[PDB]
Order: C-alpha cells, then sequence, then structure tokens
C-alpha cells in the first residue's frame, strides 16, 4: 500500500500568502515522517483557490531537500504551457531527483489560465493529447518535432536526457469518459477524484479496463490512485463539521476562480500561439462528499477507504488534509491517519 | 568583492547530460560550507553547449538542497517566454527560499530561439521591455494588468506575492548597448559575461556609467556582476588544452561569424585560465575593465574532479 499526501496550497481568508508559503514548505517536509511515500502538488494561477501556479519548480525544491521522498503533480495544466519547455522541466526534476518525480496531467478546469496565457480552453483535450505525444516523443528519444494542425517547429535537441525509461511516470487526472479511454490507450494510470462514489469509480475502472486490455496492457499492474479529502478524528461528528464548513469555503473559492474576468476587455495581445485556437466554443456543488470520503473516526476512515480498494482493486492512496486547521493540527491529523488507518489498509483480496 | 559560482553544464559525447546535472549538485553541496555567496545558473536550448534549459526549476532544486548560499538564474530569457510564468515562478522561489534566490534575466542572444518560440525579430527589444515591465510590476505590487501589442489581458494576483518586498533582486545580462542603455536608466546591475571581450566589457560598463550619469541615476550602489571561467594548473599549458577542447562547439556554435583561432586564444588568454598565477593576473584585468563588484567562477573545464576542489579551496582560502 502506498501514500500519498495532496497539497493544495489554499489561502484561508485569515492566512497571509507569505503564511500559505511556509505551511506549503512546512507540510511537504513533514510527510515522509508520517508515512507517505509521495508528496502531490496541485496548481492554480492569480486567486485564493490555490497560490501554487508551478508545480514544477516547488517540486524541484522539495525534491531538493529530500533524498527518497517522491513529488508529483497533481496535476500540470498540460495545454496552457509550451510542450518543449515542459519537458525540459520534466527530464531536469527526473535527473536532479534521480528519478523521484510522478508527472499528474490534466487538462485544465479554469478559463483564466487559458485566457492569462493565450490559448484555447474549448480545445483543451487536442491541446492535452497533442502536447503528450510530443513530450513523450521527447522522453522516448531525445529530440521533439511538430508538423501539425495545432503547433509547428523543427526538430530540436530535447536536453537534458530522461533519467526513467520513456520519460517520469505520467499520472491523468481523468472524470470523464473519455479522458479515462484516453489514459487506458496508452496504459496510464489514472488518479480518481475524491466527489464520485465507489460505484462511479469502479464503473471508471471496468471502463479503463476493457480499453487497456485491447491494447495489451496488464490492468493489474497500473498505478491508479484514489483520492481523499480526509479528516480523521476520534470524535466523528467534529472530523465532519471540520471537513463540511472547508468544503463550503473551497467550492466557493472555485466559483470565484471561474468568474474572474466575468465583465472584463476580451481583448488578447500578441497570438504567440496561432495554431492552439478553434473558431468554435464547445455546446455541481459538494457538501455532502465528506459521506464518501476518510471523515470521522480511524475506524470509519478504514471503511470508506477499504470499501473504496475493493471494488477497484488499487493500493495508492492519496489523502488531503488541508481541511483541518493550523499547520499543527494537519500533521496531528496526518499522524492519526498513519497510526490508526495505514497499518489497517489492506490490498484487495 | 563577493565571489561566486555558475554553472553552464557543457555536456559532450563521453559527458552526458546525466553526468553532468550531477555534477552540477555535487559542486553545489561542496561549496555550500565555504565562503561563495552566489549559485547561479545558465539557460540554453537545443543544444550541447548547456543541458539546463528551465534554470528557475533548477534554481528550486539547489535552494531546497543548500542552506548557505544565494541562488541566481544567471541568464534567465525572458523575451521567448511568458512574463506570467516568470513572474509567478520567481516569487515562487522569493517565497519558498524566504529571499535566497536572486533575479538574473537576459533577452534572447539566438534568433533560432526566438523563432522557435514565434517571438517576433523585428521587435525583439520592446518585447523585452514589455515582457520586463510586467514581470516588475508583479514583484512590487503582486499584480500586473498589460494592455499592449505583446501582451493585454485582465487585472491579475501574481501568485505567490513576492517575499522580499520589491520582489527578488534582479541583474540583466549585458547583451547589447540597447540593453545596458535600458538597464542605466533603471538603475539596474549587469552581468558581464565570460564570452565577452576584455573590450566589449569595458565598452558596456563605460556606456552604463554614462547613461546614468546624463539621467541623473545614482548607481553608486550599484554592484555589477562578471562571469569568469577558471581552469588552473601548475602545468598552464595544459589548463588551456583542457579550455580548449571544452570550449570548441560553444565557439562554433555561438561565435560562428567571427574567427575561430582568434577567438578561441581570446577566450584562453582572457578568462582565469592557466597557472594560478595566469590565472589570478586575467581575474584582476576583467575586473578592472568592467568594474563589476562581484565576480561569478565556473571550474566546470577541469575534468579531473580531484583537482577541480583543489583549484576551489585555494580560490576560498584568498
Ligand atoms: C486530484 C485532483 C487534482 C486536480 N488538479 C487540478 C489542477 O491542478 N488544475 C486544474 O485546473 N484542475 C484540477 N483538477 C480538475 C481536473 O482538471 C478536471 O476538471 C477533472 O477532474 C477531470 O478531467 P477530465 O474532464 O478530462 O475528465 C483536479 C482534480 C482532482 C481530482
Amino acid at each position: 500500500m502506498k501514500f500519498g499526501n495532496f497539497l493544495l496550497t489554499y489561502q484561508p481568508p485569515e492566512l497571509s500568502q507569505t503564511e500559505v508559503m511556509k505551511r506549503l514548505v512546512n507540510l511537504g517536509k513533514a510527510s515522509e515522517g508520517c508515512g507517505f511515500d509521495t508528496v502531490w502538488l496541485l496548481e492554480h494561477h492569480f486567486t485564493e483557490f490555490g497560490l501554487l501556479g508551478n508545480p514544477y519548480v516547488a517540486a524541484a525544491h522539495l525534491l531538493g531537500a529530500t533524498e527518497t521522498l517522491n513529488v508529483g503533480t497533481a496535476a500540470i495544466v498540460l495545454p496552457t504551457a509550451h510542450p518543449v519547455r515542459q519537458a525540459e522541466d520534466v527530464n531536469l526534476l527526473d535527473q536532479m531527483s534521480k528519478g523521484r518525480f510522478r508527472f499528474g496531467i490534466c487538462r485544465g478546469l479554469y478559463d483564466k489560465d487559458f485566457r492569462v496565457f493565450g490559448t484555447d480552453m474549448d480545445n483543451s483535450r487536442a491541446l492535452m493529447d497533442c502536447w503528450y505525444d510530443l513530450m513523450k516523443e521527447g522522453f522516448n528519444e531525445g529530440y521533439i518535432a511538430a508538423d501539425n494542425e495545432h503547433i509547428k517547429f523543427p526538430k530540436i535537441q530535447l536536453n537534458p536526457s530522461a533519467y526513467t525509461q520513456g520519460g517520469a511516470p505520467v499520472y491523468v487526472v481523468a472524470e470523464s469518459a473519455s479522458t479515462t479511454e484516453w489514459a487506458a490507450e496508452r496504459g496510464l494510470p489514472m488518479i480518481l477524484s475524491w466527489i464520485i462514489n465507489t460505484h462511479e469509480k469502479k464503473a471508471q475502472l471496468d471502463l479503463y479496463n476493457e480499453v487497456a486490455t485491447e491494447h495489451g496492457y496488464d490492468v493489474t499492474k497500473i498505478d491508479h490512485c484514489l483520492s481523499y479529502i480526509t479528516s480523521v478524528d476520534h470524535d466523528s461528528n467534529r472530523a465532519k463539521d471540520i471537513c463540511r464548513n472547508f468544503l463550503g469555503h473551497w467550492y466557493d473559492s472555485y466559483v470565484n476562480a471561474t468568474k474572474i474576468f466575468d465583465d472584463s476587455d476580451q481583448t488578447k495581445g500578441y497570438d504567440f500561439n496561432k495554431g492552439q485556437w478553434r473558431d468554435f466554443v464547445l455546446k455541481r456543488r459538494i457538501d455532502y462528499s465528506y459521506e464518501i470520503n476518510p471523515v470521522g473516526t480511524p475506524e470509519e476512515c478504514i471503511a470508506i477507504i477499504q470499501q473504496d480498494i475493493d471494488a477497484t482493486g488499487i493500493d495508492n492512496i492519496c489523502c488531503g488534509f488541508e481541511a483541518n486547521g493550523s499547520e499543527e493540527e494537519i500533521i496531528a491529523s496526518m499522524k492519526l491517519f498513519q497510526s490508526d488507518v495505514m497499518p489497517y489498509l489492506k490490498e484487495k483480496q | 568583492m563577493k565571489f561566486g559560482l555558475f554553472f553552464l553544464n557543457f555536456m559532450n559525447s563521453k559527458r552526458s547530460s546525466d553526468q553532468v546535472i550531477e555534477e552540477m549538485l555535487d559542486t553545489a553541496h561542496y561549496v555550500d560550507q565555504l565562503k561563495f555567496d552566489t549559485l547561479a545558473v545558465y539557460e540554453n536550448h537545443f543544444s550541447n553547449n548547456g543541458v539546463v534549459g528551465a534554470p528557475l526549476t533548477v534554481a528550486g532544486f539547489l535552494l531546497g538542497m543548500t542552506k548557505n548560499a544565494k541562488v541566481a538564474s544567471l541568464n534567465h530569457v525572458i523575451t521567448t517566454h511568458h512574463p506570467v510564468r516568470v513572474a509567478e515562478e520567481a516569487c515562487l522561489l522569493d517565497q519558498m527560499s524566504e529571499g535566497r534566490f536572486a533575479f538574473g534575466f537576459s533577452d534572447c542572444e539566438k534568433s533560432a530561439d526566438m523563432r522557435f518560440f514565434n517571438r517576433p525579430t523585428d521587435s525583439q527589444f520592446q518585447l523585452f521591455s514589455e515582457c520586463h515591465k510586467i514581470i516588475n510590476d508583479a514583484f512590487t505590487t503582486g499584480y500586473c494588468h498589460p494592455n499592449n501589442d505583446f501582451y493585454s489581458f485582465p487585472k491579475i494576483s501574481v501568485n505567490p506575492h513576492a517575499f522580499t518586498e520589491g520582489g527578488p533582486a534582479q541583474f540583466v545580462n549585458a547583451t547589447s548597448k540597447e540593453v545596458v542603455e535600458w538597464a542605466a536608466k533603471l538603475g539596474l546591475p549587469l552581468v558581464f559575461r565570460w564570452d565577452d571581450s576584455n573590450a566589449q566589457r569595458k565598452e558596456y560598463a563605460g556606456l552604463y556609467h554614462e547613461v546614468a550619469q546624463a539621467h541623473g541615476v545614482d548607481v553608486s550602489q550599484v554592484r555589477h556582476k562578471l562571469t569568469l571561467l577558471v581552469n588552473q594548473n601548475v602545468d598552464g599549458e595544459a589548463a588551456r588544452a583542457e579550455a580548449r577542447v571544452y570550449l570548441e562547439e560553444f565557439v562554433r556554435e555561438s561565435y560562428s561569424n567571427t574567427d575561430f583561432e582568434q577567438k578561441m586564444g581570446e577566450l584562453l588568454s582572457e578568462n582565469a585560465i592557466g597557472t594560478y598565477e595566469e590565472s589570478t593576473q586575467a581575474a584582476r584585468v576583467a575586473i578592472e575593465c568592467c568594474g563589476a563588484a562581484d565576480l561569478l567562477m565556473s571550474f566546470e573545464s577541469m575534468e579531473d574532479k580531484a583537482q577541480q576542489r583543489a583549484v576551489i579551496d585555494v580560490v576560498n582560502a584568498n
């Protein structure tokens, strides 16, 4: 059983940006001591929903300060940055950490990113798809060239080479059937949402496995992750209150981030990304989600997670603890998860 | 004078990119308890002459593994890059290290890189200025809001806000008279480059001082930097032969339009290369020409690691 720690770098209104940044640093360093193998970093721009916009650079820092700890992105917003620059960053992380970087990717949730960085959210799926091929071509061959509909550039030598054969291991944040299939066609592990239930998780997996098997992948050796909002407390109802209050704030912060440019001048500057635009546009609250998350007593946490393991065969459990209050109360929540939940989870029979 | 190290991270057929990155990390670890004050990282793309294209990412790693040295980008190329990414990253580094990052930046030196990243060469200098303007607005206020021909998007908080009031300390690569003048008017420190001639670096130093005077900018407390290569061997002819081989592809890549032998000869006599005596004398001359208050040195052309450390120690000691 592997354990991950999710770090959101969420800014509650009573904390300063400096204090939130110190907590990222500290919580990353505390993680190994609490029995976590991996720290996963979320990307977000411009708003308090999350203050870390560059997980490659924050991963560099934590990997630099550590030896055996793995650090991953959950997730890089793939489309909003140049695929060759990102390949350089991944290889560098891969080289410097000697193989401890985990490369989680998504299409991106917020238009504001596409707006500022100058690319098209309506095209996010095709960009994620194309950027992935170019990166993996660089990881595999040591060179990348593009002559397509989305982007074109001459062949270049990609520096440095990949430490890990085929590049650092890729994970896909996926929660549509189409992103599931995309990941499956590639044999790539998914990081599953903490807002869906066991039945939904199992159905997403069954879908994945169908396509993955057709390609010849061993579906039993793929490092899929269950992700979780987590609040372990001997007082069950206090854990639920803490998480219910947090999920309300974070959801409001998600909403605010979707509306940030709501009444603004839509004028774009120079188009450095010409092939990336499409002519046309494309054609839910989480207040009760603590019920389907390990929020409650250790025993209750054990049962929710074992139920997910038993339905999916996943043995990589990634938990977010930042709903839990001060740095001290987050660490204490991690420590109680470590002592009273970790040792009692078992792999699917 | 403060003294530091920089990393070019050149590779070749027997010295893989894997190997040189490992070398740099070991070197960072070695010098961190010494009196060198800065570790600086060179940016290069698509060739053997530098395997680091993302000096801010490398900076994060170095900062995570070290405790004493400041860590700098040497020449982060802003002209080809999104300035929101740059500002975000440099502020993140500022914040994660609590103020141990210094932001060295550069205009683009290869037009091939401009084309690669679709930045028009006809307007390279105004693009550079606008990129720096956005980065500096973000460093100084936490916000930016461009409305120009290069970048136009709504007002944004650039997160995280800098840990250091005013943002991380900045310096700019002395790459053209136009850039040198721009910097002088802003009161920004320069880095002079190891691969420029002494005459060139002197010309830039003088231009700077004069533009500053003409404009009423107090530059009396501006600390310029110089970079130099160091290769010291009691066999001085061996030091020159080793640096020759190390430098050859570079001179062919970056000075293709200039005479090979004359330029090689100049790099070898003007850099801190040769016997200890020859080496330190070239350093004195190089500093006198440009007026740099801080010296950054690369020792990487010395292939024998134990020899390299011995020269780092001797240099540290005086
Ligand atoms: C663990 C996890 C991490 C996520 N990280 C990010 C992120 O860093 N940036 C972002 O814009 N969205 C993030 N999201 C949302 C995804 O971008 C996306 O909306 C969705 O969950 C799955 O993508 P799909 O629509 O391709 O299926 C995250 C979701 C989860 C469950």
